């Protein structure tokens, strides 16, 4: 590089190079090898021929710091007329011949021409070339080298040790630093002889002629390309070109009104039905009642004293068929697991896991007998009665009136905690009071809801599954469904679920699914909503007692059996839900932050503590209700649960396409005069993502019931 | 002993032995990357898994003679089959112990020990809400020493952590940085280690600068504050508070005995020629100087050698 060579060498070297290369007729941006070449030699020719001197007697002394013979002239400074001008005045007067070439210097002791060679291969096979070049005259050679090495004619170096080891040792010290910056590799690979090449490069081949028919029609080479690319002046083609286009293309405006807008469809059709992997609203607990606080046991041994608080036990009976399988199976599997739990105590060693005995009903219900075989297609090539896949187009669902109310019950407080954050250093700054405030409001106003509960118990639930899953790979093992909470007066208190019985799980990748079969206790006859429950089987199993109000009364206990599989991947994304009180934190100060930036000075006081405000998040036949803070906070937390527990790409096209239109809608409210190209395919779009997720039609109906406000 | 009959039975397989001889040590580095590009399999779950496991940390023999293998409660340390062994014995170890001085640690952590010494005698004053616009400019996040280049930084680390492995430059001149004294007489008998002593005399000792959009301080002391100085729309102010001459003649000679190293060259004489290995192979002949051999004015009198 240029600067390298700034920073290295001495200016008074450095005007010389320049000065050569401009008599040259080169350029020192294009090639830049040749400089460097250029400078060492000049360097090194300088170096060789400096403090000597011959005394009047005939000897030759070093000294430092009268007039005596120099004993060196230097030709290399000079360019060639003058150069060969004393070179002829001083073989005419020493009567020498003319060699050839430019020798490099003259020493008066021996009467004879010096040349200087310095090459970056090795002195052997250079030597040659300097030495059948010059031939039958009496000219030394002397070549050095960047590693140390050195080679002059006859073997007779007429100098002492110090000067050669001083330009050796320059030499090896310019490579050795030269090589650390990244330089050595190109610099080597440069001297083609006695010549110097920046870089060569050439299609030479295949790739002249696949380049061949790689250009626009009217064309055959690609050096007639270049030439024709080289010479080109924009006389008018653009303007030329548009002059002679239809008019037919055109990006027309029509305005956007307050009349223009027009409400969704939804499609038609049966209703649809719960596939949570859990259900929400209809579960209740077997509490164990504020255990010992050293207490610290395995969840089977947890479940079984949950169980052992409980009489009431009947006989079970189906109250909803399943439509698709045997029922039957249901109860014996049911029959079995009550069974399997009383007899531990048939064994003198008391186990810590429970593996279920393999039975017909147990593997119909895991689907183990259902394995299609594979084999290669050449034998059943003549087979008949042959589908391409389950390429079959999806069904269409309306919307039901139960998902409202999941919503509606989603968002209540409870009488636990239900989650307990840890602590973190003292505030100084009071940035770290606001934040502190802030954080503060929002924890205590959200701590108590119900999608905290339903967050605890997905972790819960995927990480016991996931370990199961993860331990055991041939056996049917038994997970309990377990979660944890603290008592309103502060006493630790553990709660029973269900019960989830797994198949086999042998997992190479993370797309392999693993069967499972679910069983959940409730209260909630299925006979008021039969088109909810569509697969799940029910059975009632018991009575239960109601402390409330004064007596007792017994109520009927059902359980709800259904079968599953989910994936490996599914397991990890069930077990990060913590994220969404994340989220929604990041929502209610993004919003603060915002109206903050208008109003310059601290909002944070005016959103919390003050009880006059409202915000509209309500509808009913009246209008548009009201609510505070903390309604809203718990709304945003359960929007952001349910979207966690009922992902799919319909939610993401509905999203971005429902933020399209609001974003328009928003800018026609602002009197900012909006306008569309096509506001059509918007709304086809925005169909064709609303095939059967119930979830994206009642967020299409809430986008509706905005409408219909938003411009009346 | 190890390393030599480890590198002997390297010779026979033919597919690593020209790979041994038809590299230059310079393109080893080249080499280096051909590792492999795939092993993050869900670190934390592995982590999480390893952590149930009993014995799942390794460590070195003598562990066995300075650890006992049951604690008071009845709890096994470590078992046999570097050994396994369990936290428990790390706990144990910050419980009991052997107990050494720690006068070293400040000379060598002092870079991160000036930031909390900036940080607690520091004050603080009001906030304020507006909008702002930041522009971007060079911002030096690593002061750096002065009078003293990137050039040198490297040859003053290299001669304190590594004296024997260094070459060409460094030992030709005739010179010592005054700052070399002093980090060789502090550092007499430290031992923490070569590596974590080599980055922390880098990092205190080496300038480096990058882009960042600020919008208030400009100086070092104000860019590890960004974080707690600027928000999307507020402002935080807040203040700080507070070796001779030698030259190589050529490569081995046979008559001149065996090659030595270099803190072995004290000794030499008053003008004996010998073997020397530097850098990291190089072996050449060297011999002391007769004369001062100066870059003083005499390079410009060249000048008058032309232009007459």
């Amino acid at each position: 590089m240029e600067d390298f060579v700034r920073q290295c060498f001495n200016p008074m070297i450095v005007e010389l190079a320049e000065k050569a290369m401009k008599e040259y007729g080169e350029d020192l941006k294009i090639e830049t090898n040749k400089f460097a070449a250029i400078c060492t030699h000049l360097e090194v020719c300088f170096m060789y021929s400096d403090f000597h001197f011959i005394n009047e007697q005939g000897e030759s002394i070093v000294v430092e710091l009268a007039l005596l013979k120099h004993r060196f002239e230097i030709i290399e400074g000079r360019d060639r007329t003058m150069a060969w001008t004393v070179v002829n005045s001083i073989c005419n007067t020493t009567g020498a011949e003319k060699p050839k070439f430019l020798p490099d210097l003259y020493d008066y002791k021996e009467n004879r021409f010096i040349e200087i060679g310095v090459t970056r291969r090795e002195v052997h096979i250079y030597y040659l070339e300097k030495a059948n070049k010059i031939k039958s005259e009496n000219t030394h050679i002397h070549i050095f080298s960047f590693t140390g090495e050195e080679m002059a004619t006859k073997a007779d170096y007429t100098l002492d040790e110090e000067s050669r080891a001083r330009i050796k040792t320059r030499l090896f010290t310019i490579r050795q630093e030269m090589a650390n910056r990244g330089l050595w590799d190109s610099f080597r690979q440069s001297e083609r002889g006695e010549e110097t090449i920046e870089e060569r490069f050439e299609i030479t081949g295949t790739m002249r002629r696949l380049a061949d028919q790689s250009l626009p029609p009217n064309f055959s080479c690609l050096e007639n390309f270049r030439a024709y690319v080289d010479g080109f002046e924009p006389n008018g083609y653009i303007e030329g070109k548009l002059s002679q286009m239809s008019k037919e293309v055109n990006a027309k405006i029509e305005p956007f009104l307050k009349t223009t807008p027009r409400p969704i469809r939804l499609p038609d059709g049966p209703p649809c039905f719960q596939r949570s992997k859990f259900l929400l609203m209809d579960a209740l607990k077997l509490s164990i009642e504020d255990p010992s606080h050293e207490g610290e046991g395995i969840p089977l041994y947890d479940a079984i004293k949950c169980m052992r608080t409980f009489f009431g036990w009947k006989e079970p009976y189906i109250v909803k068929p399943h439509e698709k399988g045997i029922n039957p199976n249901y109860l014996l599997s049911w029959k079995q697991v009550l069974a399997e739990l009383q007899d531990i105590e048939n064994e003198e060693k008391i186990p810590r896991t429970k593996n279920m005995k393999k039975t017909s009903q147990l593997k119909w219900a895991l689907g183990e007998n259902m394995a299609p075989e594979k084999v290669d297609f050449d034998n059943c090539r003549d087979v008949s009665d042959l589908k391409q896949y389950d390429s079959d187009e999806p069904e269409l669902r309306s919307l039901s009136s139960w998902i409202q109310n999941e919503f509606n019950k989603a968002c209540e407080l409870t009488d636990s905690t239900w989650i307990e954050l840890d602590e973190i250093g003292e505030d100084v700054a009071p940035i770290e009071y606001i934040a502190s405030m802030r954080r503060n409001y929002f924890t205590a106003e959200v701590s108590h809801c119900r999608a905290t509960e339903y967050i605890m118990k997905g972790v819960y639930i995927n990480t016991a599954l996931l370990n199961a899953s993860c331990a055991a790979m041939d056996d049917f093992q038994l997970i309990p469904m377990i979660s944890k909470c603290r008592t309103k007066e502060g006493r630790r208190k553990t709660n029973l679920y269900g019960f989830i019985i797994k198949g086999r799980s042998h997992l190479r990748n993370d797309t392999d699914v693993v069967n499972f079969v679910s069983m959940e206790f409730s209260l909630t006859d299925p006979r008021l909503e039969p088109h909810k429950w569509e697969k799940y089987c029910v059975l009632e199993i018991g009575d239960m007692l109601l402390r409330s109000a004064i007596g007792q009364m017994s109520r009927p206990m059902f359980l709800y059996v259904r079968t599953n599989g989910t994936s490996k991947i599914k397991m990890k994304w069930g077990m990060e839900m913590r994220r969404c009180l994340l989220q929604s934190l990041q929502q209610i100060e993004s919003m603060i932050e915002a109206e903050s930036s208008v109003k310059e000075k601290d909002m944070t006081k005016e959103f919390f503590e003050n009880k006059s405000e409202t915000w509209p998040i309500g509808e009913s036949p009246k209008g548009v209700e009201d609510g505070s803070i903390g309604k809203v906070c718990r709304t945003l937390l359960a929007k952001s649960v349910f979207n966690s527990l009922y992902a799919s790409p319909q939610l993401e096209g509905f999203s971005a396409e429902s933020r399209k239109l609001l974003l328009v809608v928003q800018a026609l409210r602002d009197n900012l005069e909006p306008g569309t190209f096509d506001l059509e395919g918007l709304y086809e779009a925005i169909e064709e993502c609303l095939i059967n997720d119930p979830w994206v039609l009642l967020n299409a109906s809430w986008f509706n019931s905005f409408l219909t406000h938003a411009l009346r | 002993m190890e390393r030599i009959k480890e590198l002997r039975n390297l010779m026979s397989q033919s597919r690593t032995r020209e790979i041994l001889t038809k590299t230059t040590v310079d393109h080893m580095a080249i080499i280096k990357k051909y590792t492999s590009g795939r092993q993050e399999k869900n670190p934390s779950l592995r982590m999480k898994w390893m952590m149930a496991m009993k014995y799942p940390i390794t460590a070195d023999k003598r562990i066995t003679e300075m650890v006992p293998e049951r604690n008071e409660q009845g709890q096994t340390l470590w078992s046999k089959m570097r050994v396994m062994v369990s936290p428990l014995a790390v706990t144990w170890w910050n419980r009991n112990g052997p107990m050494t001085s720690t006068v070293h640690y400040p000379k060598v952590y002092k870079t991160y020990f000036e930031k909390v010494e900036r940080l607690k005698h520091g004050t603080f004053g009001p906030v304020h809400f507006r909008n702002q616009v930041k522009i971007r400019r060079r911002v030096d996040i690593n002061p750096g020493h002065a009078d003293l280049s990137a050039k040198e930084a490297q040859d003053v680390i290299m001669e304190v952590v590594f004296p024997n492995e260094v070459g060409a430059r460094i030992l030709t001149s005739e010179s010592q940085l005054t700052i070399t004294k002093e980090k060789k007489e502090e550092l007499q008998d430290c031992k923490i280690s070569p590596l974590m002593v080599a980055y922390m005399l880098e990092r205190e000792l080496v300038r480096k600068t990058r882009f960042l959009p600020v919008a208030g301080g400009t100086s070092s002391v104000y860019i590890e504050v960004l974080h707690l100085t600027q928000g999307t729309c507020w402002e935080q102010m807040y203040t700080p508070g507070g070796r001779r001459g030698f030259l190589i003649l050529g490569k081995e000679d046979r008559r001149y005995g065996p090659a030595l190293s270099i803190n072995e060259l004290s000794n030499l004489a008053k003008g004996e020629k010998a073997n020397v290995l530097i850098g990291q192979g190089d072996v050449v002949l060297v011999m002391k100087r007769k004369r001062d051999s100066s870059i003083l004015t005499d390079s410009q009198t060249a000048t008058k050698r032309i232009r007459m």
